[PDB]
DNA sequence: ATCGGATGTATATATCTGACACGTGCCTGGAGACTAGGGAGTAATCCCCTTGGCGGTTAAAACGCGGGGGACAGCGCGTACGTGCGTTTAAGCGGTGCTAGAGCTGTCTACGACCAATTGAGCGGCCTCGGCACCGGGATTCTCGA
DNA sequence: TCGAGAATCCCGGTGCCGAGGCCGCTCAATTGGTCGTAGACAGCTCTAGCACCGCTTAAACGCACGTACGCGCTGTCCCCCGCGTTTTAACCGCCAAGGGGATTACTCCCTAGTCTCCAGGCACGTGTCAGATATATACATCCGAT
């Protein structure tokens, strides 16, 4: 009997199995249902695509193929309904978004 | 406050043992001893070409120590004039200081070597030891009774040998808070009791009790009887000196040309005087029985009295 | 004739080029030392990584621009370009700081 | 008790005396008298010294240095002069009180002056250059004498309106007025040899040592006459201690200084002994009287 | 303004010797050498009134005064040391004035709750009186002779003497009489009349002044 | 120490979105935190739902509404719907 | 080794780079030290919680992690430190 | 500002602001050496703060020495009696027109007894306030206003 | 029964009177409208939450503790009702 | 003749007893009306609780004054008796609610 | 077969096996220190006691016997330390404090 | 079906601190829910530095340390006090 | 700055009551007693990060130094907002009535729990090399006086 | 406003180490039984919600209107920006000691889990007064004339 991974009958990435291992370890209920750490892996694999493509759009925007904390800052300052998830974290090596005020401009 | 206009080039002064004559010395290298009371010139003594840049008077106060640029130091009878001895050395001297209970001796701090003891009646001279052997700016004194000798080193080591046999009877480093030393300035003493003060490079002004350093033993952790600095300009302080009694004790800014009085057991800022906003202060001593107070800036001294 | 240029304009490019940079602008050993000095107040001798006091370098600086952001928006509010500290104190009050 | 003889009588002064002053070395007695002139002359023998003019008035008061080497002389010329006692020159003119000039005395470091004049204000003057360094309302009346403390921290001053009033010398602050519940005219005050006490005779045959430290009045001392003109007191301190005045009635008192009572009644002078001296280091006294009797007397005991 | 640190009329503070006590839990005064004197915060200056003083400790050598008092009165002198106060001596009733002692007067006990009338007219004052009671009982008229300038109750103290002023309101033996004024009726009369005198004052900052028909 | 990350999948997902792209190990870590704190953020919530339905499982559906009340819009659309298709997919065997 | 004082050990050239970075033109003086104090009040937290984090590790050295888990507690999480 | 702040500053700035010169109205007399601002602090009268009853022991006593009584009635209880120790407050003249006023103000429980100023007084002025001494039976005036009463009474 | 525009339904005079229990004095028109909405967009969340809340409760009625458990996960948590 | 108050008097008179009063200040069934619209927007013909519905107002009117307040604080640092919408705006972003 | 519960063995009044009850199903920990819901209810006994103690205060401060949820809102605002402690959270029928600003009265 | 509370105890320590105070149900349940509140703060919190300390049991030096962390001050000091009283008490049992 | 009048507000009173304190019978969670395992605690070991110092540099900080720029104070006006009074209006009481849906019990079953056997996906560790960081230099563009 | 000058952008070239790729080397993931059980679901209540409708009224909307703060503009002061200089200590690189952090291996104290029994808690009735409410009253305070 060979033994695949979960996820890959899941045509996942990350892996399930420590998925579910941090879950019994996290004291969150007495017994996890099967599918919910997929689904949750799933929702992670997801999100991690969306803020990874914009990070290489800021990249290439700016002509870098490494990636640098800035890049993801401004993306999470870019997108509204990330910022509004993450607007209460904060982000090492981030500085902050061009934002310019309209009454500091000169005349 | 009031100054005096027939002295030129005031350089450095130093009181008598009374308060009641002042030693100045002049750009030309001249000696004028101005009198309080009268309000004039007592004496004009041709001390060296060079000025005098360290001057101090004898406890029967017959005698006066005075030290030119040319490191050149001579010993003047105060009734005569006269050069009484002459002495010249390398590493050019940055203070004289008689022995207050011994006018034959007299200790000289020089620029680069170690400050060396030497006696009037025999022309002998006793170096005294330098912990880190690499400090060559070492500033010395003799405390109130002359009993012991208080060496400070650009690297904030503080030694305090006796006077007699030069030996180590105390040691301790100060420290800039964190764990770094400074340059110490100068050490100063009072005439009255045994408080002393320490200005360093840090701005900051320390006052200990000297028996706490002989108790505290070679080596140890003595803390200041008090910390005195601006807090609010972090001005530094190109001297200082105690009160007569020793519970006040004045700073002179010359970074704008003011000056810091505290006291000594509070600690509390006393005052401020504010000089000329152009002149640029260098001397500043204190009369050792009035509330008067001689500042030299620019050449030029001024007088800071206190009436009820 | 020496040239000087108007207010602001020097700092005006030095915001732009903060916005454009992203490193610390606090000198590391000072914040260190200040944050040890803040530890011997709870307790003394306790150590540290570079990593953490790092992270705390860091992070307090976010805070810090942060609310200089905010209190700039409320000064603009208050239609003055200078800043005053009643801006920075209602800032927090608002940021329920108080 | 006192047992002063009559030894040396002294006359000269063709005016009525105003002041004689033992020298601080006890070696001349300086005589002032409205006659402008004083008169230095021997202490020990009655030797006439020498005469010193150049007032313009006649001389209400005069001071020895302490070194004895000058003597101030406050004229009614309104004028002050310090004198050389050695060479007798006029080293300095003090002008400036706009009116009788009637005490003065040196600072216990001979190098300042007070003065008091009929202008009821007291000035204070340098030595050196002889220049008034201060000037002072002192009181409702002309002032009667001024005297130093031990060491010149402290002015005493007293005047006709009845007022004792002690003053800062640095500052001419007025420390202290002393009050005896009336307003007796004082005409003379001087501090204790101690600078403890205080000595001021009252124009209604009355001498007070007061404390100072607790500004009233410790002592008093009667039995003489003195209702009108400036009698002076000493302390006659090379011997017993007493307290030596003049009296209105020809004599010249000596009490016991602790216990007040008389301890001897010098007499041969035929006018009021105006003036009084104690010798700083023997036991002689100076007595000179006024123009109906013109003469000094020294007086010499064994106690 | 002149207010007065007092909840009610009592012994004013700013007219006491420095060698004076006081006990505000009777507000007794209380002495240590010789005899000294206080005075209340009011002054009567017309009309009848009336006061009392209980006496809380009499040893021997131990004799308030109890009277009244013009100004110029010297608070360190026994209460009628001068012809402006008019007293009793606490050994046996007698009256004391111009440092007089008169016997035209009752005895008094250590334990006496004594009451104090005395009427002065709107060279004697006409018509002006002084009545002194022993816990009401009337001990008789004790000094018809009275100057003018106004008067204040007050108290002279021997060593360690033990006595204290009362006001009306709560009185042991009162008398009925409707004209009459307690300590403390006279007391905010004569607060309120300097209230008005600062008033005029300051008012004297604006130009003129006006007042009714001078009767009252 | 054998320390678990999630590194190797942000690599993977990368290739898997742009191939020709590389990361700052730093961005990699910001990313991995970035993991932990959405993954207890659910965790928490379905774990306090199911409080709310006293239920001692935690199942897909509760992970669905709990990714409803956290993500909003067509975030959560979108998630909603992957999740779906992926528990069909592993169901499916 | 007591340490003091490095609260002014913040310069005013570092305070105004961070308020350009924070898009800042015209300050006051008044502001820095006022700005150290709420520096110090904030920092004054974290650190104190940190080292209860470490009070309950039972070590004598800080970690990261320490902060990580007290901005996280203070709602002002942090990345890229595990 | 506090009472106690500008009384502190009154008697900081009362050395130099203020003198005494002979005056034109009566001897010696306050003038003002820079310029005072209206309802501000010219100077206090301090000197010896006794009560009301001791007055008239201390006024005989001066009557007595033959000393002029300088005492300022503080209210009905106090009384600042400047005769023997005082300041240089006792050298201000009268005048019907006066830039000055006196004012009560107490500091801490105690009493002090400031001339504000009227208006707003400019350097080298005389200082005169309101004596509002009662109407005797006659001081007369020379303070030169328009408006004079010929008689401080 | 399709409801609509009770957003309007709040009253000028309830929103100053908000207001003043705010401690306000002075108020603008513009604000109240521009209020609503914020109130609106406010409530946008937490009903939804809240149902969504009942969306797994698998129930028809909203309860309480709903929008109990949103305004703490909103971080805006109520007391007084279980 | 007729009386009117100065302005803000009465307002400050209805400011002192709304901080003397607790109870609500809105309408119950607006506020019902309105939540029962925003609900059908997500899910129609859904129902509440009374005691749920209660709670709604409460927290909002809480929050309302809250939002109310710091925006009055900030008019003061805007040194303004009259609110401003942007006074409003700025504050949630303070709030972070931008 | 003596009887005595764990919170009269504490002298306390929260109920010790209640609670213990409570964390037990509210899966934080596997296993549990004995002595832990002893502390913590003696936690909740000590603030319970300030917070209702502030209360009454407020409450008597207005003659009122019951004490009203305003009472409570008044004493959470005035202590700093219980404030801070809920400064975030709300508080029904609680209103706000007292509170003008100083321009806000006419001058 | 039985809801438990703490209007028991709430009112016996009510009654230990004031016996004559009265109190309402709006704000006794308002009571309970704050301290069910306070008690998931602390639950939650100590679970989190266990987890952080690896450590599967949850004793009281964690319930100590983890109150430090949540109250202001004096308070906790205060609070752990009793704490340890308590446990005395229980210990001493 | 005051007084008079208007008005609004704190108070005492009376009674109504419905929450509310109080007591019950009955239930089950808590206590009490007993068993196991194994998380926790202790200890010896290793490592190794940290904390300490030392010397040279300069970029950075301190400090000074005009000086234009705006903070601010004041000053006119006007529009927008409190207010008190009108008006009309839904809000609230309340009470009715239906049931849809919570809300409860009773199954039974699929479903992880769990353990055991198996291992390859993954992770620490080791090269490696190329975007990237730095640098120098040239060209571009903003800005401040015409 | 067209140049001078200055800060910047970009280009080529240099050298590097982190990003990455691959390699041993597991333990944690998978697989497969097996079991007790969470809840899925059905099937009942009942009640709280939902809507109906009427009655009263406090409340809401709008008006008119004074008015007064918002706003806009001016001139001043001072003061913070910009640049120049001088001083310094952060940094950086290296070294070194040890002291704590992490590790592993035992060891066992304590807690989970079980079973028993009951007693404190809880739903449920039950009088009953704290206070809600209304009213007349006495006090405080604004607003305008003086």
């Amino acid at each position: 009997a060979k033994a695949k991974t979960r996820s890959s009958r899941a045509g996942l990435q990350f892996p399930v199995g420590r998925v579910h291992r941090l879950l019994r370890k996290g004291n969150y209920a007495e017994r996890v249902g099967a599918g919910a750490p997929v689904y949750l892996a799933a929702v992670l694999e997801y999100l991690t695509a969306e803020i990874l493509e914009l990070a290489g759009n800021a990249a290439r925007d700016n002509k870098k193929t490494r990636i640098i904390p800035r890049h993801l800052q401004l993306a999470v300052r870019n997108d509204e309904e990330l910022n509004k998830l993450l607007g209460r974290v904060t982000i090492a090596q981030g500085g902050v978004l061009p934002n310019i005020q309209s009454v500091l401009l000169p005349k | 406050d009031g100054t005096l206009d027939c002295i030129s080039m005031a350089l450095t002064c130093t009181f008598n043992r009374w308060g009641t004559l002042l030693a100045v010395g002049c750009n030309d290298g001249r000696i004028v001893i101005w009198d309080f009371l009268t309000r004039g010139i007592a004496k004009i003594i041709s001390a060296h070409i060079h000025p005098v840049c360290s001057l101090c008077w004898s406890r029967d106060g017959h005698k006066l120590v005075s030290a030119s640029t040319d490191n050149i130091v001579s010993q003047w009878d105060v009734l005569s004039g006269d050069c009484d001895q002459r002495f010249r050395f390398p590493s050019p001297i940055l203070k004289v200081q008689y022995h207050p209970r011994d006018q034959n001796k007299v200790l000289v701090c020089p620029m680069k070597s170690a400050p060396v003891m030497l006696t009037l009646s025999d022309s002998k001279h006793v170096v005294l030891p330098v912990d880190d052997d690499s400090d060559l700016n070492v500033v010395a004194s003799f405390d109130r009774r002359g009993e012991y000798i208080y060496t400070g080193n650009a690297k904030g080591k503080i030694l305090v040998l006796k006077t007699d046999s030069q030996d180590l009877v105390a040691s301790f480093r100060v420290t800039t808070g964190t764990s770094n030393t400074t340059a110490i300035k100068s050490i100063e003493f009072a005439r009255k009791g045994s408080c002393f003060l320490i200005n360093t490079a840090d701005r900051i002004i320390r006052v200990y009790d000297g028996r706490e350093i002989l108790t505290c033993g070679r080596d140890g952790e003595p803390e200041p009887m008090q910390k005195l600095q601006d807090l609010v300009n972090r001005t530094p302080w190109k001297k200082c000196c105690f009160s007569g009694d020793g519970e006040y004790i004045v700073a002179g800014s010359a970074r704008q040309h003011a000056l810091y009085i505290w006291e000594k057991s509070i600690g509390n800022l006393v005052k401020i005087l504010h000089g000329t906003r152009g002149e640029l202060l260098l001397d500043v001593a204190w009369h050792p029985v009035r509330p008067i107070i001689a500042s030299i800036s620019s050449g030029v001294v001024s007088i800071w009295a206190q009436n009820q | 004739k020496p040239h000087r240029y108007r207010p602001g304009t020097v700092a005006l490019r030095e915001i732009r080029r903060y916005q454009k940079s992203t490193e610390l602008l606090i000198r590391k050993l000072p914040f260190q030392r200040l944050v040890r000095e803040i530890a011997q107040d709870f307790k003394t001798d306790l150590r540290f990584q570079s990593s953490a006091v790092m992270a705390l370098q860091e992070a307090s600086e976010a805070y810090l621009v942060a609310l200089f952001e905010d209190t700039n928006l409320c000064a603009i509010h208050a239609k003055r370009v200078t800043i005053m500290p009643k801006d920075i104190q209602l800032a927090r009050r608002i940021r329920g700081e108080r | 008790k006192p047992n002063y003889a009559l030894k040396f009588t002294l006359a000269g002064h063709t005016k009525a005396v105003s002041s004689v002053k033992f020298s601080p070395n006890g070696e001349w007695l300086a005589s002032s008298s409205a006659d402008k002139l004083i008169k230095i002359w021997g202490a020990y023998d009655g030797k006439f010294e020498k005469t010193i003019s150049g007032h313009k008035l006649g001389i209400s008061d005069v001071a020895w240095s302490s070194d004895s080497n000058l003597l101030v002389s406050a004229s009614d010329d309104k004028t002050l002069k310090i004198w050389d006692v050695s060479s007798g020159k006029c080293l300095k003119t003090l002008k400036g009180h706009s009116n009788y000039v009637f005490c003065c005395n040196f600072n216990p470091q001979s190098n300042l002056i007070v003065s008091g004049s009929f202008d009821e204000s007291v000035r204070i003057w340098d030595v050196k250059t002889g220049k008034c360094l201060k000037t002072l309302p002192a009181h409702s009346d002309p002032v009667s004498a001024v005297h130093f403390n031990r060491d010149g921290s402290l002015i005493v001053s007293s005047s006709y309106d009845g007022l004792c009033r002690i003053w800062d010398t640095a500052s001419g602050q007025c420390l202290k007025t002393l009050i005896d519940d009336d307003n007796p005219p004082v005409s003379f005050v001087k501090f204790s040899p101690n600078g403890k006490y205080i000595l001021a005779a009252t124009l209604d045959n009355t001498l007070k040592l007061w404390d100072y430290s607790k500004g009233k009045c410790l002592k008093t001392y009667t039995g003489h006459k003195n209702e009108k003109y400036c009698i002076f007191a000493n302390f006659s301190v090379t011997g017993g201690k007493w307290i030596v005045s003049g009296s209105e009635d020809n004599l010249v008192y000596i009490w016991n200084l602790q216990t007040k009572e008389i301890v001897q009644k010098l007499q041969g002078h035929t006018d009021v002994v105006i003036s009084t001296a104690c010798h700083p280091t023997e036991n002689i006294i100076a007595s000179a009287a006024l123009e109906n009797d013109k003469t000094i007397k020294l007086w010499k005991s064994d106690c | 303004y002149r207010a007065c640190l007092y909840e009610r009329v009592l012994l004013a503070l700013h007219d006491r010797a420095p060698q004076l006590k006081i006990s505000d839990d009777r507000l007794t005064v209380v002495g240590e050498k010789g005899y000294s004197m206080v005075r209340a915060s009011h002054g009567v200056r017309k009309g009848a009134w009336y006061f009392e003083i209980t006496v809380d400790e009499m040893p021997p050598d131990t004799a308030a005064r109890l009277g009244w008092s013009q100004p110029l009165g010297n608070l360190q002198a026994p209460l009628g040391y001068d012809k402006f106060s008019y007293s009793w001596r606490s050994k046996k009733g007698t009256k004391f004035h111009q440092s007089i002692g008169k016997h035209y007067s009752s005895g008094y006990g250590q334990g006496d709750v004594l009451g104090f009338y005395i009427n002065l007219p709107e060279k004697q004052t006409p018509h002006s009186e002084i009545i002194f009671y022993k816990n009401g009982v009337n001990q008789g008229v004790a000094y018809k002779d009275i100057f003018e300038g106004v008067y204040f109750p007050a108290i002279s103290l021997y060593k360690s003497c033990t006595v204290s002023i009362n006001f009306g309101p709560c009185f042991k033996y009162p008398p009925k009489d409707l004209t009459y004024r307690p300590m403390s009726d006279m007391g905010w009369g004569a607060v309120v009349e300097h209230t008005l005198a600062d008033v005029l004052y300051h008012v004297e900052e604006v130009d003129g002044r006006r007042s009714p028909p001078w009767e009252p | 120490t054998r320390k678990e990350s999630y590194a190797i999948y942000v690599y993977k997902v990368l290739k898997q979105v742009h191939p020709d792209t590389g990361i700052s190990s730093k961005a990699m870590s910001i990313m991995n935190s970035f993991v932990n704190d959405v993954f207890e953020r659910i965790a928490g919530e379905a774990s306090r739902l199911a409080h709310y339905n006293k239920r001692s499982t935690i199942t897909s559906r509760e992970i669905q509404t709990a990714v409803r009340l956290l993500l909003p819009g067509e975030l959560a659309k979108h998630a909603v719907s992957e999740g779906t298709k992926a528990v069909t997919k592993y169901t499916s065997a | 080794k007591v340490l003091r004082d490095n609260i002014q050990g913040i310069t005013k050239p570092a305070i105004r780079r961070l308020a350009r970075r924070g898009g800042v033109k015209r300050i006051s003086g008044l502001i820095y030290e006022e700005t150290r104090g709420v520096l110090k009040v904030f920092l004054e937290n974290v650190i104190r919680d940190a080292v209860t984090y470490t009070e309950h590790a039972k070590r004598k050295t800080v970690t990261a992690m320490d902060v990580v888990y007290a901005l996280k507690r203070q709602g002002r999480t942090l990345y890229g430190f595990g | 500002l506090p009472m106690p702040m500008r009384f502190r500053h009154l008697k900081k700035t009362s050395k130099e602001a203020v003198g005494v010169y002979r005056s034109p109205i009566h001897g010696r007399g306050l003038f003002c050496k820079r310029n005072i601002d209206a309802g501000e602090m010219v100077i206090e009268y301090a000197g010896i703060v006794i009560r009301s009853i001791l007055t008239d022991k201390r006024e005989k006593y001066y009557d007595s020495k033959g000393i002029g009584c300088y005492m300022f009635r503080i209210d009905d209880s106090e009384v600042v009696d400047a005769t023997m120790h005082g300041n240089a407050a006792r050298f201000i003249n009268h005048s019907c027109e006066p830039n000055c006023y006196s004012r009560v103000i107490n500091i801490d429980g105690q009493k002090h007894i400031v001339i504000f100023a009227m208006r707003k007084i400019y350097r080298g002025e005389e200082l005169t306030y309101d004596y509002k001494f009662p109407i005797e039976d006659k001081l007369p005036c020379n303070c030169g206003a328009k408006k004079c009463r010929k008689f401080l009474n």
